[PDB]
């Protein structure tokens, strides 16, 4: 009912990095204190280690499993717009604003970092436990996707988006809300594929579904706390920040058919700122 | 999860097989206990609480003044001498979440039911003490229901107006469009729904002083009402609801109709207008015969005859329309119309489909003015005049602007109390004092209406749940037999009232003497045909009620003739989907939707089981999806002959049938005399 | 032993299940009554039996509903479910 | 292709590596002869035209039969005996597809530029022969320009108001706000662009009647004003413009910005409404400091003070609004504040900034108001009155609305026929005659406003095109020293025919005792210095032309204080658009933004050449957007100190320049005196 | 010393079917013979189940194999090309001169078909036999894809290009030279990496791997032939399609650092007719 919908909304969405120029970006960026600039090379190598992750596994493996010939085409085009797209843009972002040598350091502490491997490594876990011909596991994997695209990555698009929101950094934040967009289609496209799933469950086996995704949900959101603290606290943000998480928790919920987890909650001004025909045929109109 | 919520949810653990139906007392009796008590406001004695309530804005003192202390007092006491208990948790939680009055910060309840149910009361009798309590009694029996403005803001000084629906007539000149938004807003502000009548304003591509093909047509009009009712949307207390009636003979009927399609784009695209089509029964011939069909150029009609196309009867004017080489018009295929109406009804439930003549067939006021549209329920269906808005420091010809005052009586209460003259003529005498306490000083032509029409709403709800709780199917022909002695008995007590009311203060309404009421046309049905009950099990029902004979009708029709009408509209059905819960009724004379409505508040599911709905009633509770929609429209038009003004009458289809059912469904209403159709529900 | 059919002329499950009670009359209706009611007709056996649902299957014993059945079912299970109470 | 226009495309092509610029001439040579010539209505006398044109209501009979025949006739003799010659195709193409009257069919023309004129003066002249000849010759000459609505409009029947603009205040009510969209739909049908000031307008979140949050701020008002002004989109031949203005220390001016953003969503984005910025001088002193400054609630500061928030200078009351804890604001910061207006008017051009403190420093009428908001050319700044629209059947507080009454000279004609001062005199007269005849019956503010004020708008044009035409660069100090005596020329004028009018008629304008007028005040920098050429070159160029010195600026003060002044309001420079072709002239006092202009006409690409072009000022004719926006900063407020309402400034941004570019063109403004800033146009 | 050029030529070569409006066709469509209409309707079926098994199976296979992101970015977009633009232009040329009827026969005609099923089983077996770490089954998977870029196509090809040549079905035959110029770069490229493993091989190691590429090659040709006279001995054409195959693998071999297998021949000349904001300081107050 929806993949050719989604086909539309995904290959009209289409940009490549060359299309934004970056370098104005430099004329802010020197005015940021060494905590801010901290802070976004941090969670940009957040974001980048987790998205060559989608690209290099999440999304070839879903593809590879769904049935489907259209479906198999929308998830290449994903997958295609991780590598070719999104990763080029981190990338183009990074050697704007750092050299070299700060960029290979950055990307080493985040690469040894407690809640970022965590979190990277449940997610790449859930992937590599597909098996062939069975749903249950691909639907496990489809939700650990869902949870990436739509609720682990929005602890690190806060900042990009608090300095968007600001005027700050404008290239680079146009950029990432670029990826952002596509993000957020992935999450509702692979949370279709889920529901699709779970939905042919009986409902023993829907209760216990429901009872991973939660517990999944629960891990990955503890983690989340600890990892938004480590980044987040030497600039001040931290108690917005978890209201971001949640609110962007109860999107991925909504995109896999459940209920949202966490109460409503406002966000921060600024971050948001930055976001059957029959012919009458006579003889009815006699009774 | 809250107690009374989950106790609430153990309506649908079956146990035995069976549903759990009486833990929904026990649902409401805990949240009562642990809710209502605990956040209710209490004062040492009532003479606090009056104070507190009038010295913190919350009533009006004026109303109140016209009581001794000790004349509220005992109101008070008689409300209370009841012990009225709410029978279902839905009502009590609809009450105190929408009705009752709260504090300032929205924490703390300062309303009992028996407090709402006194204030409306104290407002009604405007210093009658004895009337005062014959109203509680009336409420906290809940034989009556005043509309949701009326019991929400009667004696409340933050409040808008007592009116639930305005209908608007707007003229075709950019003074009376521009005056029309300014009204809309004004009367969206004052919390009502307004319904706009745009047959009036001229087509798309016409002249304006010589500047041909410059117009916008209707559609612009709906653009900016739809902005304006965006923008006046009671703050986001409930979104600005507005209605747009076009005659099916406009020509700007298809643009009209494109308005609500979802392919549509946003240019031409509107959002909070409900639309709704007047099908005159020339459309249905035309259709009916499959010639091909003229919509016309309301400014060629004005400019050649000098009156307006919805002012001119369409069955007679409409081949001289054709044959008039100085009316322009365009040809479309009324059958292709119908089919676009069926269509559109399926995807979204619009238009509302008003038959014209269906209306003004057995209107009593035609003389005063044809039934040209009608409100945003589709059940108001009164006489209105345009009203010719001039330029600045020039004086405008106001005309009449439908005012409805809404009031709903409980069918369950009013049988089970052999109360129907009573109740009838309290709630009539009830609307018209909120008729007159209601003035509206931004809408000239509404407060003009007021004061002369002087046009009640007695409708009524519970005829299903009435039905099933006595072992009637709502289909059954012993149905429509009650349906049609009841309302019977209510017309002819409502006219009683208005009567003697008319009596009472030496004047009936503007134009009265036009009416059939006082040449005696209104009667002919009455004084010649006895509806009394055919079936025994029916005629049991009325036991200890006199049912109005023909000798009756007869000494109504003479005693109206001697000392005339005061109202020249009192009854007409509106769906009533909110005060419905509060009642434990169901919506209007409508079946009901579902036997266990499932509702959701914040992140618990709240299940409201019928009224009455049990296991030996469980089939008699008939979903309104399963049932046939002929057999629903019979029972409607069984209604509508005793109601003067019009019923909100909802289609309820199934996915399988397709626009053709839909049509045949229109047109078998529009051959049983159904005046208006209100939705199209699709499950 | 009496299987009892409620149903309504507007339900689509039971115009199903119609043909599976005329075949399972014609193999099984010496031992076997089949009785159709119709609950937009009769609501007050359905009220009385606290038939919720269309098609509801009764199997009722010697007055007395020994097995229920909700929704359409195949002559085999219908089968299965009698046999079960001859 | 057309020959004309084929003879144009033969501008670029390049021979002997110069421009074809004398086949410009052939090009209106071969336009006339095949195009014009051809179709154009001939009768066989003047009398038979006139008949043919009132009968047919082409023309107004009441301006005409002030006239004998025999006046009318010398009039059109006058006008024909010049043997005006159009010097560019493009500005006979713009005359004969714009301006001048055609056939009810279009397939004819019925009007000449000779014949145009003619009716403009007689029109004009209003009764007088001599004054209407007058009129013709400095018409005919290309001295003086009427406004488009006044040139298109005068005299003819199918016509709309000669009224340019229309500047309303809207006060906080429903009431207000639904009689500012009616009268912006009535003044928008008449043609004029509308500009509304909404800073009186409470925020969003703000109370109605005690109720909290509870308002949708002016973004709600924003989009019923657009929606207004596109149904009231002049048969579409003209789309409905519209102007917003608010003050930056408005709480929404954040939320008025985001409408502009090309990301924001439909639901919040506005098409048809320009929006403006009111910057008073507190704001940009904020943002020097780098000190956080706040936005406040308009309706706060209105109940706390019983004044409006744009009523009260915020130069001195900011403070006090900061340190009222009963007044509501948040904390904002103003530097961002700038660099979201210069990054909004990157994308698109929007807001115009109007510096108030500026505009209220030199203006002459505070007394009767301050200048709280400019036009939709954000050129005009007069003084107004909010109109406190009441309830209806109640008496409305009307209040000042302003209007446009514009004209412009084409200072190359001026100059070169050395009549600087008749050609404002008759200017004045001109306009004042427009604005006495002009009677707008829906709009209640306007009328009053115009009858009190009798305010005009006296702009000037082609000042570039005089400057390159001889040998003077824009940029350079000669060119700012010539503008310099000109505008002073030109003030001196309109000055003395302002107050010549005043002691002919009687009267002056309304409160002009409290004016600087009156008091000497705004004589003070000009009976103290004295504007005569420093330059030799510029000396030369007014010789022949008695410049106004010191004592000659004494005497006119001394005249005004003893006779008054007619005119509140006089010189306005407006944009000059689609007329300046017709004048052969360059756009209002900006410089040029292309040597020559691109015009895509159907199926033919046609080429305009600045007037005057050629080898030996082609380097004269600098483009604008070459230009020093610094420089041209400069020329325009040393005009702007001549000129009592504003300019309309358009900033010529290059593609390499970046939004801290665009913030220090607009605080060098800012700090040279410049009122207002139109556009930022970029390349 | 590629890569990067590949990367920037194919996503410079980015379009969608829907760029090229395909009703101008709709008469030199209606004017051709029965005959002539089932061979193209037939012909491009097969093409579309050639990209359909490219882009869900061997594109991504090889993505997931060959070491480096910027190599994977490449054949990732590759991959997305073959099933999500390539397969469906199909579909839309298809949907425009065919009815429904048609259409679904045709594809039911793909199923049955001996020669197509061969080729695909041929092919696709090669992707699937792909080890982790095992360069040599992933040469012989990159040998099957360059086979199928640069060679079986061809015999589809023909016939738009051969229509294109004429002046008929121009805007189709625009559709088909896109897909073309597209294959020919996914060839070379892939061709490219085979040839680096090929290389890192001892002689006799490269021995046997000719000989595997030359049985291979000559396996599919001897199908192809059997395809080609099935489809175009109806129309008149099998001779000079054959020229044109043999002409292709000769390009294929070439794409794997081959010699020419095939003698040069003349093809039919129409064929060949076929083919910023920067942020205010202090002294920006002052002037
Ligand atoms: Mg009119
Ligand atoms: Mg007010
Ligand atoms: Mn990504
Ligand atoms: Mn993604
Ligand atoms: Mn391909
Ligand atoms: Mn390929």
């Amino acid at each position: 009912d929806f993949t050719q919908m989604f086909y539309n909304q995904n290959v009209k969405q289409f940009w490549l990095p060359e299309e934004i120029a970056l370098n104005g970006d430099l004329l802010t960026w020197k005015y940021l204190g060494k905590n801010e600039q901290d802070t976004y090379m941090k969670v940009l190598a957040g974001l980048t280690l987790l998205d060559t992750e989608q690209g290099n596994t999440g999304m070839p493996i879903v593809a590879e499993h769904v049935d489907g010939h259209q479906r198999k085409a929308v998830l290449n085009f994903m997958a295609m717009m991780e590598n070719a797209v999104h990763a080029k843009s981190y990338s183009n972002i990074f050697m704007t604003l750092a050299p070299t040598e700060t960029i290979n350091e950055v990307f080493e502490w985040v690469k040894q970092n407690k809640y970022l491997q965590k979190k990277a490594q449940m997610i790449v876990g859930l992937y590599k436990a597909i098996q062939k011909d069975d749903e249950i596991s691909l639907f496990k994997a489809m939700v650990a996707s869902v949870y990436l695209e739509s609720f682990l990555f929005y602890s690190g698009f806060y900042y990009p988006l608090y300095f968007y929101g600001q005027g700050k950094l404008m290239q680079s934040g146009e950029i990432i809300n670029l990826i952002l967009r596509d993000e957020a289609i992935h999450g509702v496209y692979v949370g279709l594929l889920a529901q699709e799933i779970y939905n042919k469950q009986t409902e023993e086996k829907k209760a216990e579904l429901r009872e991973f995704a939660i517990d999944l949900l629960n891990q990955l959101y503890e983690n989340e706390l600890e990892y938004t603290e480590d980044l987040y606290d030497q600039v001040g943000l931290s108690h917005d920040v978890k209201k971001f998480i949640r609110y962007n928790a109860n999107k991925a919920l909504m995109n896999l058919g459940f209920d949202p987890y966490f109460e409503e909650e406002d966000i921060n001004p600024i971050v948001l700122n930055g976001l059957t025909v029959e012919p009458l045929k006579d003889d009815d109109f006699y009774f | 999860v809250p107690k009374w919520i989950q106790l609430n949810n153990e309506i649908m653990i079956q146990k035995d097989g069976k549903f759990q139906f009486d833990k929904d007392k026990e649902a409401v009796h805990s949240y009562f206990v642990d809710y209502i008590n605990q956040n209710t406001v209490f004062f040492h004695n009532l003479k606090e609480k009056l104070d507190y309530l009038v010295e913190n804005q919350y009533y009006e003192e004026e109303f109140l003044s016209l009581y001794s202390f000790e004349d509220i007092k005992e109101v008070f006491k008689t409300a209370y001498a009841k012990k009225f208990r709410f029978p279902s948790f839905m009502s009590a939680f609809k009450f105190y979440n929408d009705y009752a009055l709260k504090t300032n910060d929205k924490k703390k309840i300062l309303e009992r039911y028996e407090d709402r149910i006194s204030i409306v009361a104290l407002f009604f009798a405007n210093g009658d003490t004895e009337k005062a309590k014959e109203y509680v009694n009336l409420m906290i029996n809940q034989e009556y229901q005043p509309s949701t403005p009326t019991f929400l803001n009667a004696g409340r000084k933050r409040r808008g107006e007592l009116v639930s629906c305005f209908l608007l007539e707007v003229n075709d000149s950019l003074n009376d469009i521009s005056r029309a938004i300014d009204i809309s807003m004004q009367l969206s502000k004052l919390g009502g729904g307004v319904s706009l009548n745009l047959s009036k304003l001229r087509a798309k591509g016409e002249a304006i002083k010589d500047v041909e093909n410059a117009t916008k047509g209707v559609v612009g009009v709906m653009k900016l009402l739809d902005n304006a009712f965006r923008y006046a949307d009671q703050m986001g207390q409930r979104q600005g609801s507005g209605a747009a009636y076009l005659n099916i003979f406009h020509r700007d009927i298809n643009d009209f109709l494109d308005t609500k399609k979802i392919s549509a784009d946003e240019d031409v695209r509107v959002k909070t207008l409900s639309i709704g089509v007047v099908i005159p029964d020339k459309f249905v011939e035309l259709a009916r015969e499959d010639k091909a069909a003229y919509v016309f150029y309301p400014h060629t009609i004005y400019k050649e005859y000098g009156q307006h196309m919805d002012e001119m009867d369409m069955n007679e004017m409409y081949d001289k329309f054709v044959d008039n080489p100085r009316v322009k018009k365009e040809k479309i295929n009324p059958r292709k119309l119908l089919e676009k109406l069926a269509m559109l009804r399926s995807e979204s439930g619009y238009p509302y489909i008003m038959f014209q003549d269906n209306v003004n067939k057995v209107h009593a006021n035609n003389h005063i003015s044809k039934v040209k549209f009608s409100n945003l329920c589709s059940e108001v269906l009164q006489a209105s005049q345009v009203s010719s808005y001039t330029d600045y420091d020039e004086e405008d010809e106001i005309g009449l602007d439908i005012s409805c005052n809404l009031g709903s009586l409980n069918i369950l209460n009013v049988m089970e109390h052999k109360s129907i003259e009573k109740t009838v003529k309290l709630a009539t005498d009830s609307l018209t004092h909120v008729s007159e306490t209601t003035d509206i000083r931004n809408a000239p032509a509404v407060r003009r209406a007021n004061k002369a029409m002087k046009s009640i709403g007695l409708g009524a709800m519970n005829l299903h749940g009435y039905l099933a709780q006595n072992g009637i199917a709502y289909e059954s022909p012993e149905a429509r037999d009650f349906a049609n002695t009841f309302f019977m008995m209510v017309n002819f007590y409502s006219i009683q009232r208005s009567a003697e009311i008319a009596k009472e203060k030496g004047e009936t309404f503007d134009q009265y003497e036009g009416s059939t009421y006082a040449t005696g046309e209104y009667f002919d049905k009455y004084v010649s045909t006895d509806f009394s009950p055919k079936y025994e099990k029916i005629a049991n029902l009325f036991e200890g009620m006199h049912i109005p004979t023909t000798e009756d009708w007869k000494k109504l029709k003479a005693f109206v003739a001697e000392h005339g009408m005061y109202h020249s509209y009192r009854l007409c059905i509106a769906p009533t989907g909110s005060i419905s819960y509060v009642q434990s009724s169901t919506a209007s004379v409508m079946p009901i939707m579902e036997r266990i409505e499932e509702r959701t508040y914040g992140n618990s599911k709240t299940y409201y089981p019928m009224p009455g709905l049990a296991s030996n009633n469980w089939f008699f509770y008939k979903e309104a999806y399963d049932m046939d929609m002929f057999k629903v429209v019979d029972m409607i038009a069984t209604i509508q002959q005793h109601i003067d003004q019009g019923i909100s009458f909802t289609l309820f289809l199934k996915d399988t049938m397709t626009t053709r059912d839909l049509n045949r469904i229109d047109l078998y209403a529009h051959h049983r005399g159904i005046k208006t159709i209100y939705y199209a529900r699709t499950k | 032993v009496v299987l009892a059919d409620f149903w309504a002329p507007w339900c689509g499950p039971c115009k199903m299940i119609a043909p599976v009670l005329e075949e399972l009359d014609q193999e099984m209706g010496d031992k076997l009554k089949i009785v159709k009611i119709d609950v937009d007709e009769n609501q007050e056996t359905a009220g009385k039996y606290g038939v919720m649902s269309i098609p509801t299957l009764l199997v009722l014993k010697d007055g007395e509903v020994v097995e229920t059945s909700v929704g359409f079912k195949p002559k085999e299970a219908l089968q299965e479910l009698v046999n079960k109470h001859l």
